[PDB]
């Protein structure tokens, strides 16, 4: 996939990104996405807990409430496909989409922050 | 260094807070002219111990319409609660469509917050030094909140458009009841605006608002007898300061005319104060005595 | 060698606001999700007061270097000489007797204090929020100071106690202008914990 | 959860123009349980009421939430796991309230 | 030659910051990715601290030569001499109650707290982000004793207890100082795995 | 493709070597591209594994991350064609060519270890 690169590229807008998002404005997001991650580390099934999809329903609270609070991250989320990304992973329940799921916003993370004031 | 500051209200002070509570949980009276702040805890423990509390939601959430009917001192005479229970309930008490509530803490206490105070200093010494960097000298005078306030010293009063013709604005407010002694710790860092310097700088602020708005409504009946309590020459040399919301948006006149066309943009294209019902005697809003220790 | 504990209680007396997490919250201890006075700004707001009351010179300050009794007391090793931090400072948490008076009394944990914004010929009223912990709410807190010389306990210790003072006058955490920042210092208490020295 | 939120809104006003400023002591009051009697929740219930009294948009959203029920049987079951599921049901519709927002 | 093994349980008093990974992260684990406090910290930490208990002269602070007690503790063999530990320190790990318990209420592990460098003559107050460990949680640690002579256990275990209280009252980790890495210790058990010796008028508190 | 692994004498600077980077930062790159290589020398055939192909994905948004994180690196990066040279890598998806990319990223590390400070 890796379609972030191609995004992040074409959010590179006149030197704003997305209109002006910047990486400490994700913290609490990615925070929160690692601990759900290490969490999900330590199962071994690929079968989610149900408490791990009420976790995964936080994240995507966290997400709407976010994207409400601030317009830059709207627009990143928006264009961004995540919550679509979210809703489908809420779906499959499975553990390595869920991985994947790590390793695309990784992803979508380290592109962002190589272009940066 | 540090010094200990001590607040005389010579008028009402109030602070805007942001919380109005309208005819919810409000009880007046007519014919006493107190209004009766309520545990809203303990008068619906009450309200479970008679089993009556679907009756009072019923009421809350349409009311009646009927002027006289709308109001919870009528809902409680409907479920005729009797004067010694309704007193029982009573969180506490002052002397009225909505009202808007100073501050209070996580106990409840009232407290002159030390950022209007601060605001109101900076306010006197942008006017004398025209903003003589103020902004910078901003950073090294430091002003404490205050202490609480009993609730033996808050009234309710009548907001009164001081004019021609003395107007009253719709609403209420909560303030600081007369001559209420106020301490609070301010410290310094920087010593170029000395304690002195800054009583001086009040004194010519006040100096210069009393030619440019107090002498102005003149030929008014309660805005000379406010000018004559006390006696305004004396007020002039003490450190008086008006504090917190409600002062007048004052605190050349072609100037000032043009400018507040633009702040009030009929107001498009008027003095604030409260007169007592108890004593016939108006006070304007927000004026304090200031003394340092 | 030896170990003196200090056990003591802190008093908040103005609004308080730390805001490390930073609608802008407060500092939060997550296994109570409760406030808290990260110690750092304890040894911050110390060590930074100490330095006013002794000499700070202009070309000191830009070097860093601090005094020497200060330097020997929280210890620096930044110009080259090695030094151990002779006291450190601990975090501290609410007292159980306050957490209790707080459930027993209804009394909220945090207040929200909105801060009006005049600008002059505007004067456009934009609210900004701040929150604030609860006045009157008591930690426990401890300081550790350790004995690296039987001569310097005594002198560390006057300093530690009039700091202590300067502390209590001035505003701790941010927002120290406004009315933020004012505790008061209860329950002190001394007692060596290792060793055999007299207190 | 999200469902109700999403459902509600009118094409866009949600709840006719709810904001969240009417819920800021709503939230507060959450928020204190949450640090944790019974009749703490009856108050909350009470509180409810007042809210739901102060604007009538409010009181559509409340029942369209069907909150005074769930708040009901939450006391009849007194068990503190359900009030905590609660208060997290409660966070959410704030959020979703605040994501369709004007 | 026997082998008394002693188990306990660290429980952490404020928050704890190894930071040996590193923006910077914390010693954490790879098999489950759970931070764990790597014992050489352990060991260092109370062997710096029993050596500054007894005595240590500039001649002696010159290259890790240290009071003969504490060597035959914790082995030097560095002059020559014939001395392999008796007390080997075993690396801690985030034991099964705490991850469960955490779960059960939603907590993380790990804070990360921000920090503010003021400059003096510039006043700019620079973010700095640590990490360190959630309060409250505790980890599982083993100590492995070692019998090389019969009459010195006791002598030995006086001095394991002094560094034991010293490590409840001092900070374990990075940059205790500003007030991270208070730890205590509980549920202390001795047992002998392998040998003939007794251990039960033998306590560590 | 060896001037790019000569070159590294060629940045030797005053002093500071490729604007001071240092091995320190670019540990991290050599144990990802080992970790990798160990599996390269698991597989039997030529063909990689998609799963493999997928580690290549997260190495090159490693690299990206990494020269975001720092200066000297990502002058490192670019200035000896990392990228175009893991994307053809990718593009090929075969072992030995892989390994001829191994061995390139060691010389260039070995190199320029051999000058610090």
């Amino acid at each position: 996939m890796t379609f972030a690169h191609e995004v992040v590229k074409s959010n590179v807008k006149n030197q704003v990104l997305f209109n002006g998002l910047t990486t400490s404005k994700l913290r609490n997001l990615m925070e929160q996405v690692n601990r759900l991650y290490t969490i999900a580390f330590n199962s071994n099934e690929d079968q989610l807990n149900e408490e791990f999809i009420d976790e995964l329903e936080y994240l995507k609270i966290k997400f709407y409430y976010e994207a409400g609070r601030e317009k830059s991250v709207d627009e990143f989320l928006k264009k961004t496909l995540m919550f679509p990304i979210i809703d489908r992973v809420i779906k499959k329940e499975s553990k390595k989409f869920f991985l994947d799921y790590c390793k695309y916003f990784e992803a979508l993370v380290a592109y962002a922050k190589y272009y940066q004031k | 260094k540090n010094y200990e500051v001590v607040i005389k209200t010579l008028g009402p002070i109030h602070i805007g807070s942001g919380q109005v509570m309208k005819k919810q949980d409000y009880i007046y009276d007519f014919y006493n002219s107190k209004v009766y702040m309520i545990n809203g805890n303990k008068l619906v423990k009450f309200l479970k111990r008679k089993n009556l509390l679907y009756t009072y939601q019923n009421f809350l959430r349409y009311p009646p319409k009927n002027p006289r009917e709308n109001g919870l001192k009528d809902y409680l005479d409907a479920q005729n609660v009797k004067q010694s229970e309704w007193e029982a309930f009573v969180s506490y008490s002052e002397k009225l469509n909505d009202l808007h509530l100073m501050v209070r803490d996580g106990q409840n206490k009232v407290y002159l917050p030390g950022s209007s105070i601060k605001g109101a200093i900076k306010t006197t010494l942008v006017s004398k030094y025209n903003n003589e960097k103020n902004k910078d000298i901003y950073s090294k005078i430091k002003v404490s909140d205050s202490k609480p306030i009993d609730e033996s010293n808050l009234a309710i009063y009548q907001k009164i458009d001081i004019n021609k013709s003395e107007k009253s604005m719709p609403l209420y407010r909560e303030c600081i009841d007369v001559n209420t002694e106020i301490k609070f710790k301010l410290t310094i860092e920087d010593e170029i605006y000395s304690i002195n310097e800054i009583e001086q700088s009040i004194q010519d602020f006040y100096k210069n608002y009393y030619d440019k708005w107090l002498v102005g409504f003149k030929e008014t009946k309660g805005g000379r007898r406010f000018a004559l309590e006390g006696g305004i020459p004396d007020v002039l040399n003490q450190n008086i300061l008006f504090l917190g919301a409600g002062t007048g948006f004052v605190s050349n006149r072609k100037q000032a005319k043009q400018d507040s066309f633009e702040i009030l943009t009929k107001m498009k294209e008027a003095l604030k104060g409260t007169t007592n019902q108890s004593r016939h005697t108006s006070y304007q809003q927000g004026m304090c005595k200031v003394s340092f220790q | 060698y030896s170990k003196i504990k200090i056990s003591g209680t802190i008093e908040v007396v103005t609004g308080l606001h730390i805001g490390g997490g930073g609608d802008s919250p407060v500092v939060r201890d997550l296994q109570t999700k409760l406030p808290i006075i990260p110690g750092s700004s304890i040894k911050g707001k110390m060590r930074n007061l100490l330095a006013k009351h002794f000499g700070l010179k202009m070309k000191q300050e830009s070097h860093n270097q601090d005094d020497e009794r200060v330097l020997r007391l929280f210890g620096s090793s930044e110009k080259g000489n090695i030094q151990r931090a002779r006291l450190q400072i601990s975090d501290a948490f609410f007292s159980e007797k306050t957490k209790e008076h707080f459930a027993q009394n209804d009394i909220a944990y945090t207040e929200t204090k909105f801060e009006n914004t005049i600008n002059r010929l505007t004067a456009v009223a934009n609210p900004r929020q701040i929150e604030r912990v609860t006045r009157g709410s008591e930690f426990d807190f401890v300081f550790i100071y350790n004995v690296d010389e039987e001569s310097q306990v005594e002198d560390d210790f006057e300093n530690i106690e009039k700091a202590i003072h300067l502390l209590e006058n001035d505003y701790l955490g941010g927002g120290g202008t406004r009315g933020n920042g004012r505790i008061q210092f209860k329950d002190t208490n001394i007692e060596t914990v290792v060793g055999e020295y007299d207190s």
